[PDB]
RNA sequence: AGGACCGAACCGACUAAUGUUGAAAAAUUAGCGGAUGACUUGUGGCUGGGGGUGAAAGGCCAAUCAAACCGGGAGAUAGCU
RNA sequence: GCUCGCCGGAAGACCAAGGGUUCCUGUCCAACGUUAAUCGGGGCAGGGUGAGUCGACCCCUAAGGCGAGGCCGAAAGGCGUAGUCGAUGGGAAACAGGUUAAUAUUCCUGUACUUGGUGUUACUGCGAAGGGGGGACGGAGAAGGCUAUGUUGGCCGGGCGACGGUUGUCCCGGUUUAAGCGUGUAGGCUGGUUUUCCAGGCAAAUCCGGAAAAUCAAGGCUGAGGCGUGAUGACGAGGCACUACGGUGCUGAAGCAACAAAUGCCCUGCUUCCAGGAAAAGCCUCUAAGCAUCAGGUAACAUCAAAUCGUACCCCAAACCGACACAGGUGGUCAGGUAGAGAAUACCAAGGCGCUUGAGAGAACUCGGGUGAAGGAACUAGGCAAAAUGGUGCCGUAACUUCGGGAGAAGGCACGCUGAUAUGUAGGUGAGGUCCCUCGCGGAUGGAGCUGAAAUCAGUCGAAGAUACCAGCUGGCUGCAACUGUUUAUUAAAAACACAGCACUGUGCAAACACGAAAGUGGACGUAUACGGUGUGACGCCUGCCCGGUGCCGGAAGGUUAAUU
RNA sequence: AAUUCCUUGUCGGGUAAGUUCCGACCUGCACGAAUGGCGUAAUGAUGGCCAGGCUGUCUCCACCCGAGACUCAGUGAAAUU
RNA sequence: UGAGCCUGUUUGAUGUUCUAACGUUGACCCGUAAUCCGGGUUGCGGACAGUGUCUGGUGGGUAGUUUGACUGGGGCGGUCU
């Protein structure tokens, strides 16, 4: 049975990476969200 | 002409095709090709604008020749070829000073017939001039609306216009459809009328034939729930109300013209 | 020649038995339809929630759809247990 | 270590995606491994990935993205020109042998190839953001020539058999060699050269396009395979001595021919059909501005350079997606023997495995299977399940029909082995020899050698000769939908949806219509033989009466009515 | 009759015996002409009925071959209360 | 041509002609190496078309809501001073 999950590194760069999210400006909230509470990852990339 | 297919199949008992044993067996000319790619109906926001698109062949377009604005020099048909983009064959001309070019083909065209343009070419087939310069009650095609645009009307297969009266700087035009048009004197036409007049008689004979050609089916509006149309719903069959469009307007007989500006061009309407 | 015929790889899901704290949160065994076409498959791209797509079943939109998920108004209101 | 069993179009070998030390060596058995464990993909320490030719980086673009000025919008923002990114596509160059506990087209041996910089010689009209050619393109079908590959002979080395025979028409093994360089074959396409002229290619042209003459008819391009060289080399059964059982040093015989044959190559070729089958660069040519003593260009020599990153291991899987060491899912390449039409099925080769709890016993009952007296659907809502037919060749076959069908209708007969026709036939392939030639990968004849179905006649064994696996049950009367197709991922596959055909109505192009507070975009680079909406649903014979009610289309004389005054 | 309540309407054929099936009658509770009427060769993992062959479906069950169940050594759950 | 006003007065309406506001998804030139944009020359329409404020009509396309109690269970029937 075939199931969700199928990775892809340029997809998942290409989705939920850093440029990506510098791209526009709801992305650069989701960094300032992040920043405040303190992650130690920020995004996906590897 | 016209051939009915044997019932070996029935997908080819209904079928009947139209063949021309004239048309070129070849590559079409390549310096007047141009790329053509496919939209399924979408619009730059990416919606579905226009139903029932998609698939079909490729296709590539050919840069036929509208305007006819090369004066003095008589031209020569070469062959007749096959145009996927129109119902129209169309002829590839070659001039006098080594140019060649597309044009529509009208009703008995063949290979080594002359072709001229401009105000003091002669009044047989194939040849084009300003209108102000043709007899009155005369049959043409590909005719201009405004000076130096183009052709935009009859430009389909066996289509023509009639010439029925002339004054000041205005001629009076019978169409296809049943209406007189007025236009200016100074625009132009071409003598005669458009061929393949055989191309309504064929019969594509199972659905494979129409999905070659880009359409896909058919919803009616009665097969639905009341969320997808305003004819949907019913235990059984049921209608109970007139009929409508996807968006709630009535067909059947309502009309939709709304253009102030350009109706003082219509003499009478079609009937 | 053919939306032609029989039949493997490939795509499906008509019948029966097992299983139901399963080997498996939809499977196994024996049979079954299509199989040069409106066919099938890899890599990328596009359509965003009263909105999309839909050969149309209230079908699908990350094991969730007669209106997805997450965070807020928020300690919503509850003549009821 | 010996014997037994299973897979073998895979349960063998290898790439890409995904994973990240799981790879080799030494040591340990607390936790993990559904049992013990000296073992492990477990804990601890060390070791291991070598490139001018393999990939990436690089040059060019498709769908799409972003987008200086610009056009729109309360703000946030939306769309787009010039440009710049984006592969799943186009663009230079390497082969065979040997070696490690773990790397190999990368290290060693032998023999090659491609692109740039600098210097010396000889000749010399160079130069782009421009003009032209090329790259450059569909579906099906057919048969001609080849190779990878296999079988049998010849040759070489060994053998004379645990129980009757085995010096022969006997048994086992081997018989391998690349890229590069030279030759232009089977076969495909195309007339060559000189001269004069011209409303075309945004300006010029010696280039492409068009027109008119003389002249010779054989020139030009592409092209699998074979042959020679590379190779007096390398590899190869066995032999010569010490074994830490992992090798070292030496040596080394034969290394030919015939037949059969691909889904691979010639082939991006040839023949037909309509639904008419990408773009840019690398490459070849022509000139403008500009330069002419120079600079640049063409060829032969010499020499320098080719940087940086990946390279271990897993891939029907215990290492990827499923919470598991889970009976599931996962793109591409390789294709041996006998029987067979076959990539089906059965038994084997190369190679790999016996699936991480065992030992006994032989009760009821449950699961998966074999056989059964007489009867033969009497069972049941219902022949549900099981039983049954099953191949090739030749006879033979009804109602009805849209003349193609129904049809494999239905029902029959033959089928093993041995000898003769013929010490191996009809057919395929084809050497020596004899002639000829424009002289070579040439033509005519000639048949040695090899391979080889189907039929008839006569004998013979069993109960049974399509003997195993494999492999349609058949007919008669009716409802529905014309047909192939589609549908509720996870209780409904249908008479439900779609379909080819028919009718009504809207739309004259800045078209009707749809997405958008707008700019804009699709419909369409289409033009009434075209486009949108609605209902019916192949084909044959047809489709009657009603305009009072509700809608739509036309009318203008009357009555009633808004803001404003 | 995919349409008919009274209804297993009445007549005929098929079976020893037929509320289902095939052909007719007209008394259409409540058919009818593009939300089409009546027919129709071929096709359908479509609804209904009748035959030949075949049989453990059945009268009515018997024996045999493997995997559990049962005894011994190791490891070792769950719902509920 | 309707009311004022002595063939002159301003406004009302109707019809023909004109160009200068406004439109151009007609042709040529420049920014420019550019099928967006702007400037220029010339044709075709022309006070019409189109936009802002106010105002009558149509509007299940969309939205917010309502649709009573008694009752030998509820509904139908009946009742509510």
């Amino acid at each position: 049975m075939k199931r969700t999950f199928q990775p892809s590194v340029l997809k998942r760069n290409r989705s939920h990476g850093f440029r990506a999210r510098m791209a526009t400006k709801n992305g650069r909230q989701v960094l300032a969200r992040r920043r405040a509470k303190g992650r130690a990852r920020l995004t996906v990339s590897k | 002409a016209v051939v009915k297919c044997k019932p070996t199949s029935p997908g080819r008992r209904h079928v009947v095709k139209v063949v021309n044993p004239e048309l070129h067996k070849g590559k079409p000319f390549a310096p007047l090709l141009e790329k053509n790619s496919k939209s399924g109906g979408r619009n730059n926001n990416g919606r579905i604008t226009t139903r029932h698109i998609g698939g079909g062949h490729k296709q590539a377009y050919r840069i036929v020749d509208f305007k006819r604005n090369k004066d003095g020099i008589p031209a020569v048909v070469e062959r007749l070829e096959y145009d996927p983009n129109r119902s129209a064959n169309i002829a590839l001309v070659l001039y006098k000073d080594g140019e060649r070019r597309y044009i529509l083909a009208p009703k008995g065209l063949k290979a080594g017939d002359q072709i001229q343009s401009g105000v003091d070419a002669a009044i047989k087939p194939g040849n084009t001039l300003p209108m102000r310069n043709i007899p009155v009650g005369s049959t043409v095609h590909n005719v201009e609306m405004k000076p130096g645009k183009g052709g935009q009307l009859a430009r389909s297969a066996g289509t023509y216009v009639q010439i029925v009266a002339r004054d000041g700087a205005y001629v009076t035009l019978r169409l296809r459809s049943g209406e007189m048009r007025k236009v200016e004197a100074d625009c132009r036409a071409t003598l005669g009328e458009v061929g393949n007049a055989e191309h309504m008689l064929r019969v594509l004979g199972k659905a494979g034939a129409a999905r070659w050609r880009g359409v896909r089916p058919t919803v009616r509006g009665t097969a639905m729930n009341p969320v997808d149309h305003p004819h949907g719903g019913g235990e059984g069959r049921n209608f109970g109300k007139h009929p409508v469009t996807p968006w709630g307007v009535q067909t059947k007989g309502k009309k939709t013209r709304s253009n102030k500006r350009t109706d003082k061009f219509i003499v009478r309407r079609r009937s």
